[PDB]
């Protein structure tokens, strides 16, 4: 019965220990995810998936971690490296058992996020498999 | 207060400062937005004959976090602002890279300028982009020995 | 209720400003999708995911730009990029809302893909799900 | 419904030929993936989405001399010896149309895997869309 | 005079036990070394100081390949393939007395030698100190 | 008849693209290395030696640039790169012949470099060989 | 007039807290350098330029600290780290005013030095440049 | 105009606020200098036997461009600072591991209060400094259970 | 009408020239595709005693996007085509990496010969395929001193 | 008074104990010199065809730092040292990697056999490859002892 899905570019770069915000939205049914907080609430208990690519500011920055996090809990990371200081992206998909009232969310730890403005090439997209 | 100008989706252009504002406008920037920060890089060309600064004042800088709105700001911070009134000669060759450009035209608080950009892809530039490159290349060796290189592009020509 | 799903691997080298044509085509559900046409009709309206791995040619050129996109407006991008000509994937991942009648294949903006006979190692995959 | 689906991270480092055993399950609701095991035995056959997505690291190899003789005696001998971890994704997604008994895991054709002890940067996700 | 003093930097890389051509000659007052020579050869006997900065570079490329296959037949493969190019100069300075006749060169007793065609990373100079 | 010789360790940290403004002075004879300056300024043309060592710093960044530059002309340049984020020095030692009232100074292109008090870990030096 | 200049490879493998002694003269003009005492007696007032590389023995220890101090006050540091215990040098170089009856001598500051034969890997070399 | 002192040269140092500085001055900050920030590490330990918080304000906060000539800037850009009043126990300990330190006494506009720094190596640190390592490191051991892991660092004693 | 043999499957092979094509048919071509185009590297081998092109024509060459059929459409490119025809010695060898190898024997409109092929991980060559290479590595050099060299692989072994 | 012998400039080197030194001299030691402890390793190899442990006593360790006047006292300390005589095959094989490798021959014969061998640790010459795999047979062929010794890359048929 529950329908949800949503899918958002990153707009803005963001370097440093932070919530990634992205806010390009192209499909928000559901209407789960706020750009302001860069967060998830999932008000629908049960099975959701999760994938995100980042991409790795060229010229400025050689290793950033990505984790992707729900509450304070790390449930999954990637690593994007590259020493001539070209792109590469980080990426990672995830299927994970959301509770009520949770929240995921993308935290860079270390590196700079690179975003194209409409070139949508970060991108983090997600849609519930099975309602509890 | 300060009004703005957004253009974006061309590869050439040639502009005089008077076309993009007035006298009347006190304080006012346009702003350039290069399609791809990856895919294409800017060159900048421009021509100042007899340029008057007492008037107004022209600022040049590159900018990334949507900060437009606090050029004042910037200005503070000094993000690779750079003034093209002290510069000697007019035809200079600001070469940039990245996502928004912003040129401030300010006054301290006009067809004679002229000013023009080109992308250019880093891998396989356009046959006219290259060659109008190598034209002012041209310009910029006829002129003294001024260092017109500036990190040559692949692009060949005579 | 409806069953459309689809997966195709990449099998001769595509270079240039071509539509990218995948024509090892392995599961195949309702038959929306032409290997020949190297595209997916959609005649479900509803949304849909699509995820695209295209592998850089190594040897030869730096830079791969491989874009997903729905109908003639580009919906996602990916780079790849190697100074030492090595092999490095430009691969994304989109939920997109298709109605009736779209078009969504996968452009390559410049470069060369690999040309794998069998492998799969360039894949695109794609599957509803909701229905509107 | 079939109410199946997974997820699991590595931890123990892998080489060899040897299949790839995905241990640290985050979810495995249907209980058709073994941890231990790293490998999934389809119980109920229909289509199955799969993706994985592996952290490769390079064996630290490096070295150099430099020497300075006159006419040939040595008088100067200096060393550079740096070593660095190779990171970079290996990572594709599939559609697969399995039946009763089919057996789905990584194996590994060469190379060496990093495994996070809980950092979870190898991963491996499956789940089903259709019910056959 | 003792008028002795020249610098060069590398262009070309090298490979092997070869001898360092320093081609890219910033100073060569005195003429006592010559590019295409590659040595420095001692016209004026005395006491001279040289010193040589060398920047290593890898080649130790690492690949990695992964399968999932069905039951034993491949339907995915996913190619990582990446160096880190390690950076570390290799570098002495050495007080040499060298007498009429005399001839001295960096040989490379092994390795890689990067080479940079304008940004000399490596670079070897001397200079004469007394004359005998 | 000329008496200029100057060596200054670093005192406080610079990063970003920036000229490095060598502070704690410990000879500085000619006076002609001003030290907030971080510049030489040439008053005997002639030919002179600049080594350079440049500390990079840990626990922030993995890679910095370092370059020598004659006015605009960069003359020289020392990469320092380490995965682990360990301290490793960005060295070089160039010869130039200087013309009159040229200035000569170290810019940092991209970088972290370090913050020694008096343990004086990076430096800079030169001193005048011969007179014109 | 006066005619100062000496070169030293090191010989045996120094370690812990103690001065480093370099025994390999291989050239001493003026036979000021004590070979035994491992510290070098100024007796003709000037500035001199005073190098030195030393290279960390690999396989133990982490950091090696290598301080040049004139008498008792640290005029110079260096810093070789691995986290793989590899081989790094801690190099520098510094010109000192030195006065009559003055004592320069490397002192390793905890870790373990190299022990290289004839290998001349660690080196020492100073010069006089003005007379006082 | 604030009042600062520079205590440096010393490995271990026991004080108390008051000690540092009286109620006399309104404003003022002890600045700690590391002598090598690259062998040498911070380890501060503070205990504040009912402390006046009402008449003033202790704050902490590192920096390393010898910008203590700016420190209401600092307050404002937020670099790291932290505040001791908050904190719920007595020993609450914290390692900050850069090259200067500093504690601001502000006055908003006493042996009780009692602070200690010690310098340790991050390789080969003295039996001494380990086992005054160890004298903390128990007390917050034994305090409920609190975080006294402070990278426990190769010092290993009964 | 031309008549085709896809052969894979295998690492070490040897044909002759008689049982792949007869004189019955006018023109046909020989294929040999690479298990995998980056994992391995292929390796080619002919031997001519004495074979004749006065009578029939034997060229080389690679494809990689289906051309095996447009081969008159090829002849008019000229991608990468050669002939152990006009080889100085019987034994020669050409270095091919590529997706397909092709072997056109034409008209112009047998045990004596013998031809082999080999494959070899690039990383991590077998006991048996390095050691091959070596059993005909030093025949070509036992020859006059031609370049045996073919980039001297990484295959351990005398 | 003790008898030592210093070989150097060598790669390999096949030797008998009678020879390195007579029954004559009480205790004697012989030292080998690696000419670069960064590029170049050794490896050890000895044969005892029924030799004496009653007569003599064979002793093997690294020394790195000219000190072989004083062993005693390195003995006292105990610097890493391996006997050879408790040794269960003749052909017990040793990663000797320092700067200073010394064999003491102490009181308490061509049927005993020593050799030695370097090794580029990155490039191994052809020679060192092949003489590489001749100690490397014969150590399986003696059960099966592990006569990987840090298995080189080395790979030869
Ligand atoms: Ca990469
Ligand atoms: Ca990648
Ligand atoms: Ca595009
Ligand atoms: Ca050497
Ligand atoms: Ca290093
Ligand atoms: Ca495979
Ligand atoms: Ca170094
Ligand atoms: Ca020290």
């Amino acid at each position: 019965v529950p329908r949800v899905a949503f899918y958002a570019g990153l707009k803005n770069p963001h370097e440093g220990y932070e919530v990634l915000k992205f806010d390009d939205v192209v499909t928000n049914l559901g209407n789960n995810y706020d750009a302001a907080s860069g967060k998830f609430t999932c008000n629908i208990p049960g099975t959701y998936f999760f994938t995100y690519h980042v991409l790795m500011r060229g010229g400025d920055g050689t290793s950033m971690w990505a984790d992707l996090c729900k509450n304070g809990q790390v449930r999954a990371s990637a690593i994007a490296q590259d020493a001539d200081q070209n792109y590469d992206y980080a990426s990672n998909s995830v299927i994970l058992h959301l509770d009520a009232g949770d929240e995921v969310f993308i935290k860079l730890d270390g590196g700079k996020a690179h975003g194209g403005n409409s070139n949508k090439y970060s991108t983090f997209s997600g849609f519930i498999i099975y309602s509890d | 207060f300060w009004c703005s100008t957004l253009v974006k989706g061309v590869i050439y252009g040639s502009y005089s400062v008077s076309e993009m504002f007035p006298k009347n406008f006190t304080n006012c920037t346009w702003t350039l937005e290069n399609p791809d920060p990856t895919k294409y890089s800017i060159y900048l060309k421009f021509s100042k004959k007899d340029l008057s600064c007492s008037n107004f004042s022209l600022l040049a800088y590159q900018f990334d976090h949507f900060s437009h709105e606090k050029i004042k700001d910037l200005l503070r911070k000094n993000h690779s602002i750079m003034q093209l009134c002290n510069s000697k000669n007019a035809f200079v060759f600001l070469q940039y890279d990245k996502n928004f450009i912003q040129i401030r035209r300010v006054f301290p608080t006009d067809q004679k300028s002229f000013f023009e950009f080109l992308v250019l892809n880093k891998v396989s530039p356009s046959q006219f982009g290259c060659h109008v490159l190598c034209t002012w290349l041209e310009s910029c060796l006829k002129s003294r020995t001024e260092s017109c290189g500036i990190m040559y592009t692949k692009c060949t020509c005579p």
